[PDB]
RNA sequence: UAGCGCCGGCCAACUCCGUGCCAGCAGCCGCGGUAAUACGGAGGGCGCGAGCGUUACCCGGAUUCACUGGGCGUAAAGGGCGUGUAGGCGGCCUGGGGCGUCCCAUGUGAAAGACCACGGCUCAACCGUGGGGGAGCGUGGGAUACGCUCAGGCUAGACGG
RNA sequence: CUGGUCCACCCGUGACGCUGAGGCGCGAAAGCGUGGGGAGCAAACCGGAUUAGAUACCCGGGUAGUCCACGCCCUAAACGAUGCGCGCUAGGUCUCUGGGUCUCCUGGGGGCCGAAGCUAACGCGUUAAGCGCGCCGCCUGGGGAGUACGGCCGCAAGGCU
């Protein structure tokens, strides 16, 4: 399946902060906050000139690892968007964010997509009323996403819920809080999320 | 001689490199009809039907770019390029849909047609095609 | 001031050692030697000078370039009239393309001017006198009136461009307008402002060079009439 | 100031009795990403010397690239002795698609969208030189209609 | 349940022992002869992920059979030289025909699939619905620049006095 | 006895043209057959020397062959390692042969340096290797190999493919 292994090693090797769990990634107990150098026996050694390839290799994994998606699942969409109209970048981006799990986390239902998926994969979520244990469902504009009424009685949801009431949600997002029923408004533009990514670099990558 | 057209074109391309105020060619209504295009688009200055020791000609009056500094001050060419397309060795024929657009729109291709010589654009406007005479810029 | 009577001073020469690019500036060659169409000769004069004065009334510099034994001497005249840089002897390569380092060879000269200006130890072993003094007379031979050029010229002037294609080359690269006189043999095109006339008849050399300077002073502050002139 | 990029560096060699004394070459470009770029070639008895020397040239041999939207105006095709370079107009979503040498050269020129291809002696040196004057030969509707 | 490939360059990923042109890896250039980032093991790391690798074969890179789109002085390639059949090709001007050639209309060009839109299995893969074209050739009409054909002139190629 | 070729006059025919897979003919030397011829020279051969050896380089002899006639043989560094025709693109100096008006101008060949341009460089450059059009031959890593097989040619050695 997805990754599911040691994760901090991601942020480190990348040299950037990926808030892959939730709270700690903000805490001063973080790795990059403590050890922002490569994992393994050779982290603190002077890095050397990465290759033009190696570079383009990064941005990918960085993004790819950000959502924890199989390489394949990350070819399709970018074969999707690339064969999709207009600027392949924005589309693929919107194609990625359009995943349930993500949006679920983007809707502050869980600190990590990792949680998002599980709650998603555990069907605790719903959409337009319908229940969806499908962490790969490409949610489209006009979709009503509702927590499982059967799981509205859970406390974790509310602890993440509570820490959301008036929290700032994406322009292409709402969050009728309490009702545990958000909503997915539109497809974003690059300027809608300033990810630590240079998407074109990933374009250059599969251009091989 | 095989193809006067390329020869015509060739004569031009041969002088433009040496920067001739003009040059000559044996005459033919077709060669002229061509040349007709080649000033209305602005690559030449125009032609006049001259006449050499008894024989007709077409002294073409040549247009070039401005003097320049650097070490190579020689004036850039108007007709950067001019090469034959359809030939006696390989006659080349196009339908209106398959009519190329020279150098993204900066050049043209002279076309012989049932409705007179045209440019890559004039044909598409008139909705026809024909024997691609040449492409030039 | 262009006169016109010049016809009795140079009116061209040089055999079939000509240059094909020069024919538009020739009417014939009745004496087995090309003939310069003094008409267009004016037309360039009427065009070239229009460039000269302009630089003058603008404050730019002009560098004179003439190394023939013919024009060996006239150079130091009309130049020093105009009081501007000049290159009488050898044309030191890179004299423009490599200015920053050429020029740095004049401080050595000016410096020797300081020292040899006197004391600061004449207690230097006699071997060191004569030798520098010699090292000075050389530095002086070549640099005398290019020591004047403390920055890159806004243009230059040339007697024999084919002779000074070296000179001609470095400017053409540096975008320094190049004006000069030439006869048959030289390559026009290579010139920026042209005085197609004889390049060995001092008599004709002085004519141009002299009058050229006149439009310097005539635009460079004041006026004067006669100048030197060996018969 | 501008932005510098090192396409290549190589150690040459000269034969003298008692050994083969060396010398390094530096391929260095430089661009603002707004119409201007430069490519000199550096040589110096040691690595960083040549790089810096090159940059001095790289900024003494410039050219003005009439970009449009991130691509170029017209598809250019130039041979440098043996190396032949192909430059084609691309659209926004595209993204530069060229070898390192051209890419490195084209990228600092600001181009976001271009189709390319090296042919023949794709020696990075010559492929570069030809790459430049390919740009040194790009033109505009204005430049066109100007001459006409 | 976590397994596999890889870590000298290409090509992302490093050190330690054993060994000592031996036992070995190898797709190419090449690794090893007592300080191996190149074998083996281990630590660690890189990439995918119920997959991972290898072999085989096809296209790609191969612009290396080159119509797009290559080339023959010395790198492989001008026939030893001529004459001449078939064939390919063919200078200026006028007219007829309308073969190539071009335009429009029109019938066929089944459906499946490919491509865009959307709809059902909780997604996707899969499948359904509608939409949107062509080349190619059959039928009718038209235009005549270039190619061709039939006819009439000319003299700038050739032949001749 | 005969061919090709050039210049002038600009008299005649009026595109009659270029190229040319096949085919055909020519094809230096050596070599073959038949019949002559045979001074000089000269493969093999003998001898004398140099060498460690010297079936060679140098020397003394010397047979075919080199010469003529008629037949074959058809290869080569048969080279400009550059196919043929035409048109376009600065010139300078030398030389062959023509025509003029005789300073010089113009045609056709033979060399040289060089405009731009080409070219991987050395180099070419109105005798292109430059910009072009037509047609033929030809190349597709090295060796194996111009070998094997088959077919054709040949008296044979051997040639072509
Ligand atoms: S945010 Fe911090 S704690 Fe979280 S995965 Fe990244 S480095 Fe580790
Ligand atoms: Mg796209
Ligand atoms: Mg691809
Ligand atoms: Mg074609
Ligand atoms: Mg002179
Ligand atoms: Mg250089
Ligand atoms: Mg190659
Ligand atoms: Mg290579
Ligand atoms: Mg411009
Ligand atoms: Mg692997
Ligand atoms: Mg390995
Ligand atoms: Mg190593
Ligand atoms: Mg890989
Ligand atoms: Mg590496
Ligand atoms: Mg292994
Ligand atoms: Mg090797
Ligand atoms: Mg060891
Ligand atoms: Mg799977
Ligand atoms: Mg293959
Ligand atoms: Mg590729
Ligand atoms: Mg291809
Ligand atoms: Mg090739
Ligand atoms: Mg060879
Ligand atoms: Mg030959
Ligand atoms: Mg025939
Ligand atoms: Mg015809
Ligand atoms: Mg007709
Ligand atoms: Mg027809
Ligand atoms: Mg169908
Ligand atoms: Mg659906
Ligand atoms: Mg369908
Ligand atoms: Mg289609
Ligand atoms: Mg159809
Ligand atoms: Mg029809
Ligand atoms: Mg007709
Ligand atoms: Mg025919
Ligand atoms: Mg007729
Ligand atoms: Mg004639
Ligand atoms: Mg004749
Ligand atoms: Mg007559
Ligand atoms: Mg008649
Ligand atoms: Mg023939
Ligand atoms: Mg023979
Ligand atoms: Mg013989
Ligand atoms: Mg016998
Ligand atoms: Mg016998
Ligand atoms: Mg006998
Ligand atoms: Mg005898
Ligand atoms: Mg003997
Ligand atoms: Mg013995
Ligand atoms: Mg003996
Ligand atoms: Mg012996
Ligand atoms: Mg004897
Ligand atoms: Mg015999
Ligand atoms: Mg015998
Ligand atoms: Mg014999
Ligand atoms: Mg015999
Ligand atoms: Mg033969
Ligand atoms: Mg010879
Ligand atoms: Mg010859
Ligand atoms: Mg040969
Ligand atoms: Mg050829
Ligand atoms: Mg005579
Ligand atoms: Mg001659
Ligand atoms: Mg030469
Ligand atoms: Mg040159
Ligand atoms: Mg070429
Ligand atoms: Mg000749
Ligand atoms: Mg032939
Ligand atoms: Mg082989
Ligand atoms: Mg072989
Ligand atoms: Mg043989
Ligand atoms: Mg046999
Ligand atoms: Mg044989």
């Amino acid at each position: 399946g997805r990754y599911i292994g040691p994760v901090c090693r991601l942020c480190r090797r990348e040299g950037v902060k990926l808030y892959l769990k939730g709270e700690r990634c903000y805490s001063p107990k973080c790795a990059m906050e403590r050890r922002p150098y490569p994992p393994g026996q050779h982290g603190q050694k002077r890095a050397r000139r990465p290759s033009d390839y190696a570079v383009r290799l990064r941005e990918k994994q960085k993004l790819r690892r950000i959502y924890g998606i199989s390489e394949r699942q990350f070819r399709n969409l970018f074969e999707e968007a690339s064969k999709k109209k207009g600027v392949t970048g924005s589309v693929f981006l919107g194609l990625l964010e359009s995943r349930l799990d993500n949006v679920v986390y983007r809707l502050g239902f869980a600190v990590s997509r990792r949680q998002a998926r599980q709650l998603v994969r555990h069907g605790h979520i719903t959409v337009n009323g319908r229940r969806v244990d499908l962490p790969s469902y490409r949610v489209r504009p006009g979709d009503e996403i509702a927590v499982a009424e059967k799981s509205r009685n859970l406390e974790l949801i509310r602890q993440n819920l509570e820490a959301m009431k008036g929290r700032k949600v994406g322009p292409w997002l709402s969050l009728d809080v309490e009702g545990m029923k958000g909503k997915f408004l539109r497809l974003p533009d690059r300027e809608d999320l300033a990810l630590p990514v240079n998407e074109q670099l990933v374009i250059e990558f599969y251009s091989r | 001689l095989t193809d006067p057209i390329a020869d015509m074109l060739t004569r031009i391309r041969n002088a433009t490199r040496v920067y001739k105020e003009s040059t000559d060619v044996p005459a033919s209504r077709f060669k002229e009809e061509i040349l007709r295009i080649l000033a209305r688009e602005g690559f030449i200055k125009g032609y006049e039907r001259v006449d050499v020791d008894g024989k007709p000609y077409l002294r073409v009056y040549l247009k070039y770019g401005p003097r320049r500094q650097g070490p190579d001050p020689r004036p850039e060419q108007v007709i950067h390029h001019i090469r034959r397309i359809s030939k006696p060795g390989r006659r080349v024929y196009v339908g209106v849909k398959e009519i190329p657009r020279v150098r993204r729109g900066l050049g043209i291709a002279i076309l012989s047609t049932s409705k007179g010589v045209l440019t890559d654009r004039e044909a598409r406007k008139l909705g026809v095609g024909g024997e691609l005479i040449c492409e030039v810029w | 001031v262009k006169e016109l009577l010049e016809a009795g001073v140079h009116f061209g020469h040089e055999r079939k050692r000509w240059n094909p690019k020069f024919a538009r500036y020739i009417y014939a060659e009745r004496n087995g030697i090309h003939i310069i169409d003094l008409q267009k000769t004016m037309e360039e004069l009427e065009r070239t000078f229009r460039f000269i004065e302009d630089l003058a009334m603008r404050g730019g510099t002009i560098l004179f370039v003439g190394t023939k034994k013919q024009a060996q001497d006239i150079v130091r005249m009309e130049a020093e009239r105009a009081g501007m840089p000049y290159v009488n002897q050898r044309w030191l390569g890179g004299m423009l393309t490599n200015f920053k380092t050429i020029s740095q060879r004049v401080h050595r000269l000016e410096e020797l001017e300081a020292l040899f200006a006197s004391p600061e130890i004449e207690e230097r072993p006699k071997k060191e006198q004569v030798r520098l003094k010699h090292e000075l007379e050389r530095l002086q031979k070549y640099l005398s009136g290019f020591r004047l050029l403390k920055r890159l010229p806004d243009a230059i002037f040339v007697v024999d461009p084919t002779k000074e294609a070296i000179a001609v080359r470095e400017a053409r690269k540096l975008f320094i307008p190049v004006i000069a006189l030439a006869d048959t043999d030289s390559d026009p095109d290579l010139v920026d402002y042209i005085i197609p006339g004889n390049d060995d008849a001092i008599r004709s050399i002085q004519l141009i060079l002299s009058r050229a300077v006149d439009l310097i002073i005539q635009a460079r502050g004041g006026v004067v009439e006669p100048s030197p002139s060996y018969a | 100031d501008f932005e510098e990029k090192m396409i290549l560096i190589r150690r040459t060699a000269r034969m003298q009795a008692g050994g083969r004394r060396f010398r390094f070459g530096a391929l260095v470009v430089v661009g603002d990403r707004q119409g201007r770029v430069g490519l000199g070639f550096g040589k110096a008895p040691e690595v960083p010397l040549a790089v810096q020397k090159a940059g001095y040239y790289a900024r003494r041999n410039m050219v003005e690239v009439p970009l449009q939207n991130g691509t170029i105006p017209h598809e250019i095709e130039v041979e440098f002795g043996a190396s032949k370079i192909v430059l084609k107009p691309a659209a926004p979503g595209t993204g530069v698609i060229a070898g390192a040498v051209p890419r490195a050269i084209l990228e600092l020129a600001g181009v976001t969208d271009i189709l390319t291809k090296e042919l023949g002696s794709r020696n990075p040196i010559n492929i570069a030189y030809a790459t430049m004057e390919a740009l040194r030969q790009l033109r505009t509707k204005a430049d066109v209609e100007r001459l006409r």
